[PDB]
């Protein structure tokens, strides 16, 4: 029944499909184009 | 590698001193500059026939130049109090902490 | 900078020049505003935070630098005729089948994909399948045809060697026609004395090398 | 509707090799070997750089048939 | 997870009864495979 | 000879270490339906399975040195040969008969297509002769497939309980005119029964 | 990547030039730089393929071609002194 | 170090000089191969007028009187400073500093005569 | 359908049946597939993994298999960390190298 290194088997899990999500969808890097025209200027 | 390659190898020191001096020269000259631009945007004054800007590049170069060289006893303190601080921020492998924007605002204001 | 759209060449004097410059200032503003968007994204991305942001930042947001280069170059060279294309055509056959996947020129049909939906429709009808699986037999090559055709960034890349090839033959052709009249005379001059049409640059390195080999010292 | 998100390891890929657990040790050596490999040739590649721009960087361009490129003011 | 997509393509998806278990097994390790290979290559 | 005393080596111990689970695997392919008869060993637990399958080739093929082996040795991996080959021929007939429970499958699933809800661009009222005469002669093998099992009532058994189920489903698929009771004669006499 | 660090690439394609010389002497020093001779047809074909052997960095290959044109400017001005009658 | 802001200024500042400098590169360049082609073109004619050189298709051919032609004589004058004032040139396998001041001595020495 | 298309159909079907059992069946091209099965499956189903069943009683499992993930994360950790330092000082390095052979 004991499973070793369960922990670490959820955690590589949870691991690999943060990654693969944040690859697929580039959820974190996002585009800006579409708000340059509703953003200020300097200089 | 995707990364350019470098040109010029600029010393550390080389390098704070060229930045400072070019922060400091785009709010003395940006005049001068903006007209260098001006010129050098179009076709005929960028490819064609760039001497038609010669004359404005050597004005904003002067103007640099000028920059380049702390001319007021003040300028030259504030400059080196402020490369000082560059020179400490950029050394500091530790975890880094406070900026040298005070410094450089001093400096801006001289 | 806000150019103005009105070219002060003269059209009487130096033609192609005043085309070149045309065209640039008429779609500079466009091409202005997308390099603008660009910029702003780049900066913006760089401003983030750990993986939103800086921590990659210069090494993945590959696309949007190649697209800010592409517009830099297309901006300056400001519109493509189909003789410097054709002209191009030499060091690259597909030049042409490269330049319309990187720019919105013309609308693309995947008239192979559709060809090929339309040879599987002819098999359908033959074998008597049902209408939904002959349709479904038309969408997908049509859907492999545009998969291979769109992003292709590869065209990106030769579309930009061609617009340096294209950029520096239109400078070149300028000097030429600026110096035009000044050089008439020794023209006329040339050709009657040299019955070859290789350039100049050519025949002199050929002839600096034949000093160099049967010159002698003395 | 039935629950069944699991982080938890599936039970079909969970046995060991008759002597003993699985091979990790052995292929990562192998994994890190390879990165230690893949990352210095990156990094010579890289760092060891420069850009020379003079007469001496530019040749003769050609066509792919090899004659020299040359076009007209047509 | 991907056991579910392939419970839910069969049970609403007529035609897909069509395939195997082993067919989806086969479909199953192909996609393992090109998940590594995304993952690993996404960092080089 | 180094080489032959490792081919050797790892001939015996790959060939008699499956030979003692070879019941258990053939055991377990009985056990499932025809539909997907390594379902077990795909989903749940691969009880060296895919071993056998790889094996019983190499078993059947490569060849042996005796000189390499004792006498009750030689006699062991004999009969675990032996073992291997039956096991070859047991999955060649579980192969075959899944098949063929397929080949009645894919009919039942035209038919299911045919009358379902969805499909509205599809929809036939009247059976059309092709599939009329792939039911029939589908039904024809399936008949001689359970004479040719007189001997093995257990096989019988699950042959029937498995494959002449989508034979009922088809029965009930469609209504009682036509060429029905052409189709359906060999199916009517027991089978018809059996599932009521 | 942080700025301190990007501003590096803006920083490398800029010539280092003393903070004393007016922009009319770097202009001159480009013109010297960029000068025309006959004769450098000729002495460039014996100073480049030297200079291959020591040129790594761009400030080196600045150098070493100044004084490459200073030396071909000074043998124009002796020969065209010696041989008057080809330049008149 | 300093804000962003700052350093937006100074990467433009330091685009513009770049480009200031590659506008002196390109003036000069652009006049000095004006003058190199014109120079070389006058060449090639008074060349193939004198007989030095016979120029057909795409090759050059030694004529009669290529012991007068220009480029012959800027050669052998090359070939004559080349020997008398930056001696050892070909072959100087030294150190970088070496070189330069063994540059350095050589102008002189051509400053001097000259 | 058509019975003429009918025989066309059949034809068809029998060719493309034909043709796949042959090359499935065919000596070498079936040695190649049996083969490449089994290499399927050992690389699917026995992949390298740092989590597994135990079924020992711990004085009958070894060392190595309480410490495998441990010595595993040190070596990818030391891995990464050395490439890191490696990069650091081959950077000071080209600096150096460049800056004292010329500004
Ligand atoms: C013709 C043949 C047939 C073809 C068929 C068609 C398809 C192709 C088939 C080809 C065969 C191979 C296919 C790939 C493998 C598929 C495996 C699979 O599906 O398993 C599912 C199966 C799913 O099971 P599950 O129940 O869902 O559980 C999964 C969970 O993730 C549970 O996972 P887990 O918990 O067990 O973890 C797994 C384990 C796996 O990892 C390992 O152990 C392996 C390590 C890497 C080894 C790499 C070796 C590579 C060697 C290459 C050599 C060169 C090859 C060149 C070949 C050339 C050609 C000859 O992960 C780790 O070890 C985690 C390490 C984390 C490190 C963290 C670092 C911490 C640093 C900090 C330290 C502390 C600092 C403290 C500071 C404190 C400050 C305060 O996976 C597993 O169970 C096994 C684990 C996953 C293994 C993935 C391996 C992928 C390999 C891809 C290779 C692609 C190569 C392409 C080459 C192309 C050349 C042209
Ligand atoms: C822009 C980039 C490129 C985009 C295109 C990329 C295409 C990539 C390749 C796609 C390959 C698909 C075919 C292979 C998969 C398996 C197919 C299969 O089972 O084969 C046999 C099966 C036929 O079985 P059957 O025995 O003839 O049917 C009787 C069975 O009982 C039926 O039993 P069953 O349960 O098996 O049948 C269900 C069947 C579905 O088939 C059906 O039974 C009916 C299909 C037609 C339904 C039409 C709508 C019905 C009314 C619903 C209410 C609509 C209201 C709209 C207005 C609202 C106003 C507020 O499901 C499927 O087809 C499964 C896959 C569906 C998704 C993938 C295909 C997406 C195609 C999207 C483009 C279609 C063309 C453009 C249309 C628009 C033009 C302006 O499927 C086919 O042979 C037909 C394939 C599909 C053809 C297109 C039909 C329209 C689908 C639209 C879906 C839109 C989804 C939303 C997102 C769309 C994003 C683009
Ligand atoms: C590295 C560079 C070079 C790579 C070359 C690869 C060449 C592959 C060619 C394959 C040809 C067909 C093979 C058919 C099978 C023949 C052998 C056999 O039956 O097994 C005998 C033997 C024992 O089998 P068995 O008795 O049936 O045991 C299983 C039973 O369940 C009984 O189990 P048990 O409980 O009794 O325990 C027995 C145990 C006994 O096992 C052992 O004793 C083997 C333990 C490991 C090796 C130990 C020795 C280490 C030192 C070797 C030194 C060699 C020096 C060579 C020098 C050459 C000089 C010229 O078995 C195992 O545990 C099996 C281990 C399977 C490992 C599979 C690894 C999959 C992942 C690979 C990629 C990982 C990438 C990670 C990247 C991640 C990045 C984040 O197993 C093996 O030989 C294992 C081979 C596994 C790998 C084969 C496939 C590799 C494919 C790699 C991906 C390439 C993709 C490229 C793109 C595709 C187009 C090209
Ligand atoms: C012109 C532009 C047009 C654009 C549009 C064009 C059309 C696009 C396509 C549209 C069609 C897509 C169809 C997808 C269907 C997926 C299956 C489905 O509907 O689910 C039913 C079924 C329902 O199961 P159930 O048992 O009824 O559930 C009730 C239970 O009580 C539930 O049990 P429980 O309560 O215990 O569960 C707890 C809960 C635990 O979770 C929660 O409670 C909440 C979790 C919240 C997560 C939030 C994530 C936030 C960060 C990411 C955000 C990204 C987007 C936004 C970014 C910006 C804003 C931030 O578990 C879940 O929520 C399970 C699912 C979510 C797991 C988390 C990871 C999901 C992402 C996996 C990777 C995706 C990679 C995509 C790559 C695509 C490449 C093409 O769910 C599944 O099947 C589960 C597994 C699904 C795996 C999908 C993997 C990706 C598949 C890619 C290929 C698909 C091809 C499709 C055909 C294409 C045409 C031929
Ligand atoms: C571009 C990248 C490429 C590389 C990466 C690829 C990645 C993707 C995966 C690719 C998977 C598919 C591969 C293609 C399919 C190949 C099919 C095939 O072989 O067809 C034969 C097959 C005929 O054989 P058969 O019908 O199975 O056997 C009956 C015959 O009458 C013959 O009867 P026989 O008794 O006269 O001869 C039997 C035997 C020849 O017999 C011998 O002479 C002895 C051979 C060795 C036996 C095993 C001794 C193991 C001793 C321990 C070693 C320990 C090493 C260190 C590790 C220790 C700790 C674990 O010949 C074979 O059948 C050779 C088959 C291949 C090797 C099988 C042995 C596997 C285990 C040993 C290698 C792996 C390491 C395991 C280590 C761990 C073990 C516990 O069909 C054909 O003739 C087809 C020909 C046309 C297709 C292409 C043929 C290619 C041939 C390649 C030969 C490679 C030899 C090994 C090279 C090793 C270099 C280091
Ligand atoms: C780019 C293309 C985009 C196109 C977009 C198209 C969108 C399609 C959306 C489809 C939704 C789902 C239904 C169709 C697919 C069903 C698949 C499936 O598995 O079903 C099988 C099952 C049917 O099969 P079954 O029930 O026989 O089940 C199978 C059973 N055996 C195996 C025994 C045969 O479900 C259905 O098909 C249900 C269909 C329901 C239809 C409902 C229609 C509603 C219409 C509303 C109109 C509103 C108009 C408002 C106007 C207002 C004006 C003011
Ligand atoms: C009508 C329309 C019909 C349409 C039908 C379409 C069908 C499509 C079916 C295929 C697509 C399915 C996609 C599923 C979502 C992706 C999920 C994902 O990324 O993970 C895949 C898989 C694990 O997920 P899963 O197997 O689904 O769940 C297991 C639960 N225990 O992960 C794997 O097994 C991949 C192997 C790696 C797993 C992670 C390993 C550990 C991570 C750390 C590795 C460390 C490596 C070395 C160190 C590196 C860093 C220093």
């Amino acid at each position: 029944l004991p499973i070793r290194n369960i922990q670490f088997a959820r955690y590589h899990y949870l691991a690999a499909v943060t990654v693969f999500t944040y690859f697929a969808t580039r959820c974190c890097l996002l585009d800006y184009k579409k708000y340059y025209p509703l953003a200020s200027v300097k200089k | 590698s995707i990364l350019p390659p470098l040109q010029y190898t600029y010393s550390n020191e080389e390098s704070l001193e060229l930045l400072i001096h070019s922060i400091k020269g785009n709010k003395d000259c940006n005049s001068e500059r903006k007209a260098f631009n001006l010129c050098r945007s179009t076709v005929l004054g960028k490819h064609v026939e760039p001497e038609k800007c010669l004359d404005k590049a050597l004005v904003f170069v002067n103007c640099f130049q000028k920059v380049r060289r702390d001319e007021s006893a003040a300028c030259q303190s504030a400059f080196n109090s402020t490369l000082e601080c560059g020179k400490k921020y950029s050394e500091s492998t530790i975890s880094l902490g406070s900026s040298c924007q005070s410094q450089l605002d001093a400096y801006l204001n001289c | 900078v806000r150019l103005n759209l009105k070219s002060n060449v003269d059209q009487n004097e130096y033609p192609f020049l005043a085309k070149w410059d045309k065209d640039m200032r008429q779609n500079y503003e466009e091409y202005q505003n997308r390099i603008d968007a660009t910029t702003y994204h780049l900066q913006r991305s760089q401003r983030g935070i750990a993986v939103f942001g800086e921590w990659m930042y210069p090494r993945y947001f590959q696309k949007d630098i190649l697209e800010l280069e592409v517009l830099r170059r297309k901006q300056q060279l400001g519109k493509i005729y189909p003789e410097e294309v054709s002209s191009y055509t030499q060091i690259n056959p597909d030049i042409a089948n490269d330049l319309n996947l990187t720019f919105n020129a013309k609308l693309l049909w995947p008239v192979r994909g559709m060809t090929v939906g339309a040879g599987f429709f002819a098999f359908a009808h033959l074998f008597n399948l049902p209408y939904s699986f002959r349709l479904g037999l038309f969408v997908l090559p049509t859907a492999v045809e545009l998969a291979f055709t769109w992003g292709n960034k590869t065209s990106q890349f030769k579309s930009i060697e061609f617009m340096d090839y294209l950029l520096q033959y239109r400078v070149s052709k300028a000097l030429l026609e600026k110096n035009a009249k000044h050089f008439a005379e020794k023209k006329a001059a040339y050709q009657k004395e040299i019955n070859s049409s290789q350039s100049v640059q050519d025949l002199y390195n050929q002839l600096i090398t034949l000093v160099s080999e049967q010159a002698p010292s003395e | 509707a039935r629950l069944w998100w699991t982080l938890d390891p599936s039970k079909y890929y969970l046995k060991q090799i008759s002597s003993g657990g699985r091979n990790e040790i052995l292929f990562t050596v192998l994994g890190v070997t390879a990165a230690y490999w893949y990352f210095g040739n990156k990094r010579c590649e890289h760092y060891w750089r420069r850009q020379i721009d003079n007469c001496q960087s530019w040749s003769r361009a050609q066509n792919i048939n090899g004659n020299n490129l040359t076009v007209k003011q047509y | 997870m991907f056991k579910e997509l392939i419970h839910i393509f069969r049970t609403y998806y007529i035609t897909f009864r069509y395939l195997k278990k082993s067919n989806i097994n086969f479909l199953k390790n192909l996609s393992y495979t090109l998940i590594a290979y995304y993952l690993i290559i996404n960092f080089q | 000879s180094l080489v032959s005393l490792f081919k050797n080596t790892f001939l015996k111990s790959r060939v008699i270490g499956l030979s003692f689970q070879a019941q258990r695997v053939m055991a377990q392919m009985a056990k499932t339906d025809f539909e997907n008869p390594d379902e077990h060993f795909l989903l749940n637990d691969a009880m060296k399975y895919n071993e056998l399958v790889f094996y019983g080739r190499l078993a059947e093929n490569w060849s042996i040195n005796p000189e390499l082996f004792g006498k009750a040795e030689l006699a062991k991996y004999n009969e675990a040969k032996q073992t291997l080959i039956d096991f070859n021929q047991y999955h060649a007939l579980v192969q075959n008969l899944h098949e063929f429970y397929w080949e009645l499958k894919t009919i039942y699933l035209e038919l299911s297509r045919g009358v379902a809800t969805s499909n509205f661009h599809n929809k036939r009222e009247v059976t059309h002769s092709i599939i009329e005469s792939d039911i029939k002669n589908s039904i024809h093998k399936y008949i001689q497939l359970i004479d040719d099992l007189k001997d093995y009532p257990e096989w019988q058994h699950k042959v029937r309980e498995e494959i002449g189920y989508y034979a009922h489903m088809i029965y009930t698929s469609v209504n009682h005119d036509g060429n029905f009771p052409e189709i359906f004669k060999e199916f009517n006499k027991v089978d018809s029964l059996y599932y009521f | 990547m942080k700025l301190d660090q990007i501003i590096s690439y803006y920083i490398t394609p800029v010539r280092r030039f003393d903070k004393n010389l007016t922009a009319e002497q770097i202009y001159e020093q480009y013109q010297q730089a960029a000068q025309f001779n006959e004769i450098d047809a000729f002495t460039n074909i014996r100073f480049h393929r030297k200079f291959k052997e020591y040129i790594q960095t761009q400030e080196q290959s600045d150098y070493l071609y100044e004084k490459a044109k200073q030396i071909s400017t000074l043998a124009q001005k002796m020969f065209e002194k010696k041989f008057p009658e080809y330049y008149t | 170090m300093f804000s962003d802001f700052n350093m937006y200024e100074a990467k433009v500042f330091l685009k513009a000089v770049a480009d200031a400098q590659n506008t002196f590169r390109q003036t000069a360049q652009q006049e000095n191969q004006l003058a190199r082609y014109e120079s070389q073109s006058q060449s090639l004619l008074n060349g193939s007028t004198s007989g030095a050189i016979s120029i057909t298709g795409d090759n050059i051919q030694q004529g009669r009187n290529f012991k007068a032609l220009k480029e012959v004589k800027l050669f052998q004058y090359s070939n004559e400073i080349f020997k008398k004032y930056l001696a050892g040139f070909d072959s100087f396998s030294g150190d970088y500093t070496a070189f330069k001041k063994f540059l350095n001595e050589s102008v002189k020495k051509i400053e001097q005569d000259a | 359908m058509n019975h003429s298309c009918q025989k066309v159909f059949e034809g068809f079907v029998s060719a493309l049946y034909d043709t796949s059992y042959f090359f499935r069946n065919f000596g070498p091209f079936k040695a190649t597939i049996h083969y490449a099965t089994y290499a399927n499956y050992l690389a699917q189903n026995w992949a390298p993994r740092v989590s597994y069943i135990e079924t020992s009683t711990p004085a009958y499992t070894l060392a190595k298999n309480k410490y495998a993930v441990y010595i595993v994360y040190g070596l990818i950790g030391g891995a990464l960390i050395h490439n890191y330092m490696l990069d650091n000082k081959a950077a000071q390095k080209s600096q150096q190298y460049y800056l004292k052979h010329r500004d």
